[PDB]
């Protein structure tokens, strides 16, 4: 999934 | 104490170190429900989940899961609900939560599109005559009016529960110029917005907890709640200088992971609280000086 931190 | 600490850390260029220690010392609790395979489409980011212990539960037999946490600041006597920016399939769950938790206000610190990428669904109506109906949770949402300022907007929304036939006015406080992984333009523009939320009555203990969100519901959102909380403590404590921002933030991190995403957000938080303290100390005139300084035209 997408990552918020990066 | 607080103001001397800001000095020494700035003097040292130790913001990054201080922020990393916070990261290292933060709580880790289980997020088992968030991680359930059936909840993958309910989570915007793999790396941002609610703890089981503080997660908001939906009043649903189906699937009670939303990516939202109750931050309950005991000494401050304020609760907030921090949530991700809702997804296209979670907007109904969002407004069901607002309804069930009796919130009056929603504070949005992001935009729907940031750096070319969708960060938050368009979960509220942009036009009066184009109301939204959330079929899954049986809610209707209507834009009544809005007040657009230079860097934030306040909207008056009517939320109707179609099952119970009841309606509630929700206030939408939307900060439209706070960049992702960034900070507000100045302490004054931040405070002016925070004080606008406060003066609306949305944070009163007679309502349910405000819902504060960003894209993930941790970075900007963390910044907003930590400031508010610290300024509350400043006002309650025998010694206003005893407020330790780092401790208050680790306390909030017991409830939702990852609050405050950068060292510079941490630093801004200190700036805000330091400036904000002029009000708390008794000078109620400085509100008017923030308003003017924020250029809200
Ligand atoms: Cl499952
Ligand atoms: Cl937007
Ligand atoms: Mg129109």
């Amino acid at each position: 999934g997408p990552l918020y931190d990066e | 104490e607080m103001e001397k600490e800001f000095e020494q850390i700035d003097k040292s260029g130790s913001w990054a170190a201080i922020y990393q220690d916070i990261r290292h010392e933060a709580s880790d609790f289980p997020c088992r429900v968030a991680k359930l395979p059936k909840n993958k489409n309910r989570n915007r980011y793999r790396d941002v989940s609610p703890f089981d212990h503080s997660r908001i539960k939906l009043h649903q037999e189906d699937n009670d899961y939303i990516n939202a946490s109750l931050i309950k600041m005991e000494e401050a006597q304020r609760s907030y609900i921090l949530t991700q920016g809702p997804l296209p399939n979670t907007c109904g769950h969002f407004w069901e939560m607002v309804w069930e938790q009796k919130s009056r206000g929603v504070v949005m610190l992001n935009r729907v599109m940031e750096k070319g990428s969708l960060k938050c669904a368009q979960y509220w109506p942009q036009k009066e005559e184009k109301e939204m109906i959330f079929e899954d949770t049986n809610l209707k949402l209507t834009l009544i009016s809005e007040d657009i300022k230079s860097y934030y907007t306040v909207r008056q929304l009517e939320l109707e529960n179609l099952t119970t036939q009841e309606t509630r006015e929700i206030l939408h406080f939307h900060y439209t110029t706070w960049p992702d992984f960034g900070v507000p333009e100045s302490p004054a523009s931040f405070l002016n917005f925070l004080f606008k939320v406060r003066e609306s009555g949305s944070l009163s203990p007679e309502h349910g907890p405000v819902v504060v969100h960003s894209s993930a519901g941790i970075g900007r959102s963390g910044t907003f709640c930590l400031a508010d909380t610290c300024l509350l403590l400043m006002d309650k404590r025998k010694d206003p200088s005893s407020v330790d921002i780092k401790k208050v933030l680790l306390e909030m991190r017991k409830f939702r992971m990852g609050l405050i995403q950068t060292a510079d957000q941490l630093r801004f938080s200190y700036l805000a609280v330091i400036e904000g303290a002029k009000f708390i100390m008794g000078d109620s005139s400085v509100q008017d000086q923030w308003k003017e300084l924020s250029h809200e035209d």
